RNA sequence: CAAGCUUGAGUCUCGUAGAGGGGGGUAGAAUUCCAGGUGUAGCGGUGAAAUGCGUAGAGAUCUGGAGGAAUACCGGUGGCGAAGGCGGCCCCCUGGACGAAGACUGACGCUCAGGUGCGAAAGCGUGGGGAGCAAACAGGAUUAGAUACCCUGGUAGUCCACGCCGUAAACGAUGUCGACUUGGAGGUUGUGCCCUUGAGGCGUGGCUUCCGGAGCUAACGCGUUAAGUCGACCGCCUGGGGA
């Protein structure tokens, strides 16, 4: 079933970019768009759209650098059969700093670098390269 | 639409010795073949078609 | 196969009018195949193969 | 309540029973809050292979709509019936009411 | 199946009107008549295995609907047992 | 924990295709047998034979009858079922799948150790049934031998009822459920639309076959029915032999 709606957006947003695909939609939820966010606001995706009120419908627009996409690899780190929470200085960097780990911390899903500068450790979402 | 009744039409899907003749040879749908071969069975235990061309 | 050997018809065009039509019916065929006894196995096996023959 | 297509073949020497079983099956159905909706006697009719010795036999046509109580008492009494050769219940989706090809072949 | 004329009547008598057809009431007592209606065709017909798959698929199935009432309405799930005569 | 929400999952209405299951009828072909007509010296069998059958008249042919078992053609990389498996025709009882349109319930869901049920053939028990086929067994051959392959026979068994057994290369050698990712040609089964239609044109679902792209793979190959990209849960593996 549907059991983890986050693993399901970023296999979206990477099966998406591996077919070229201008833009992904999925059904929303506040986690996604916190995530979509974090994404946006770190240059891995141009600008995502929530429409409909109702049934929401999370749409974002993928990037493209040249003959590439931007998301070489995007993971999901904690999951529903095992949930991975790291202290503040246990957090971990990815590509050696090149790449970004989604943490959900007590004030807010933000990149490991936020949350290290922030005093904050979480939940480890996803690995974003 | 098709009828064992209809002995008149029936006798266009069936050969000299009585044998229903395949789809691939009269052309027909699959569906009304399957409706075909019931009808020429049914018409055949009613006497009104042959089973063999000996009787 | 019932042939009627028709009027100022040769015995050799009968024949070969009949020929044909135990060759339409299948005459030989049918008994060649009813000879000996074939598994359900066999027969799904051998219907599966002229399956993929039929494809060129 | 259900549709049935009822087709009896009688044997020839007893061709006059055929009125009186029309009479009796058509009773037994109306009484049972049934209707009928097609009768045909097609009457006596070549036989495209012998059965019991037998070429010719008179055949009878019937559209009925009845409860499957009387439809049962219908099956077994042709087969208790002598007279009757063969028979055949056919259950249709929706009763029928035109000329059989047999009514239009004529 | 249940009939058209049968299946409306547990709906009425179960259901908050005609139309409410999805009630849990009403899908209980509509699975409850045709578990107990095919007992009649099983006592018959022991070796019908095919069709024990899908009156025990009724069976299992009026369970997850009985326990999910249970927790969602203790009281309406206390009558509906006692309204069709089941134990749990 | 509380109240919800309708997209997941169900319920309802009308239909559609199907060897899906259980029961009861019934039909025509053929084999064997019995009874009779005609007929006369062979038939049968094999690589060749012989055993075997036939002047108590076979075989061949025609007619009548008994009985069992299986359903030619249709028939199809056709269909149905959870798997095993399921095929003449008719009815009765019944399970599942799918489509169209709305309404209803409101996360009721997915998976499942233990548990429970089903489960080809052979085999087992009791009573039936027994035409054909055929383990065992007998005879005739082949061969250096021939406990075989071939031939003539033939018992269990194969068939039915009720129990039992619980296994197969039980296989797609591919666990179940869900989401996502270029295409081409067919088959099958729904359904919306358009035409003067004795057919086609444009869509939209379910299932299925061949080919193939990325990706994957040790390779072979797989390839929207994944062996690709992910997630939930279960089963299982840890060198060969011993086992
Ligand atoms: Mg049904
Ligand atoms: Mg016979
Ligand atoms: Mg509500
Ligand atoms: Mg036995
Ligand atoms: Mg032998
Ligand atoms: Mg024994
Ligand atoms: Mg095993
Ligand atoms: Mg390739
Ligand atoms: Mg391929
Ligand atoms: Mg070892």
């Amino acid at each position: 079933s549907m059991q983890d709606p986050i693993a399901d957006m970023l296999t979206r947003i990477r099966n998406g970019q591996a077919a070229n695909k201008a833009a992904v939609t999925m059904p929303s939820s506040k986690l996604k768009v916190a995530i979509a966010n974090v994404l946006k606001e770190e240059g891995f995706i141009e600008d995502f759209k929530v429409e409909g009120d109702t049934k929401p419908e999370l749409e974002l627009t993928l990037k493209y650098f040249q003959g590439k996409a931007v998301v070489e690899s995007i993971q999901r780190v904690s999951r529903p059969g095992l949930r991975i929470y790291k202290r503040k200085d246990e957090l971990p960097k990815v590509m050696a700093g090149l790449g970004i780990a989604v943490v959900s911390t007590s004030k807010g899903v933000m990149t490991d670098r936020a949350a290290r500068q922030a005093g904050l450790g979480g939940e480890i979402i996803c690995y974003v390269a | 639409e098709i009828d064992y009744k209809d002995i008149a039409t029936l006798k266009n899907y069936i050969t000299e010795s009585g044998k229903i003749v395949p789809s691939r040879i009269t052309g027909t749908r699959a569906k009304y073949q399957r409706q075909l071969a019931r009808a020429i069975k049914r018409a055949r235990y009613l006497s009104l078609l042959p089973y063999t061309d000996r009787h | 196969p019932v042939i009627k050997v028709r009027e100022n018809e040769p015995f050799d065009v009968a024949l070969r009018r009949f020929k044909r039509s135990c060759e339409k019916a299948g005459v030989l065929a049918e008994v060649r195949r009813r000879e000996f006894y074939e598994k359900p196995t066999t027969e799904r096996k051998r219907a599966k193969a002229s399956a993929v023959k039929r494809h060129a | 309540m259900r549709h049935y297509e009822i087709v009896f073949m009688v044997h020839p020497d007893q061709s006059e029973q055929v009125p009186g079983m029309i009479e009796r099956y058509t009773a037994a159905i109306t009484g049972a809050e049934g209707k009928i909706h097609r009768l045909e006697d097609w009457g006596r009719r070549q036989l495209a292979y012998p059965i019991n010795k037998l070429h010719k036999a008179h055949y009878v046509l019937m559209n009925v709509e009845a409860p499957q109580e009387v439809i049962d008492e219908l099956e077994t009494t042709f087969r208790f019936n002598d007279a009757v050769i063969r028979s055949m219940v056919m259950r249709t989706k929706h009763a029928v009411t035109e000329a059989s090809p047999m009514v239009k072949a004529k | 199946s249940l009939s058209t004329e049968a299946t409306a009547k547990i709906v009425s008598e179960f259901g908050r009107d005609a139309n409410d057809t999805g009630s849990t009431e009403v899908q209980v007592a509509l699975l409850t008549a045709q578990i107990n209606h095919l007992q009649g065709h099983f006592a018959e017909h022991k070796k019908d295995h095919h069709s024990r798959r899908g009156l025990l698929r009724m069976v299992s199935q009026r369970r997850k609907l009985l326990d999910y009432l249970k927790r969602k309405d203790v009281a309406r799930y206390t009558q509906l047992i006692e309204r069709l005569g089941l134990r749990r």
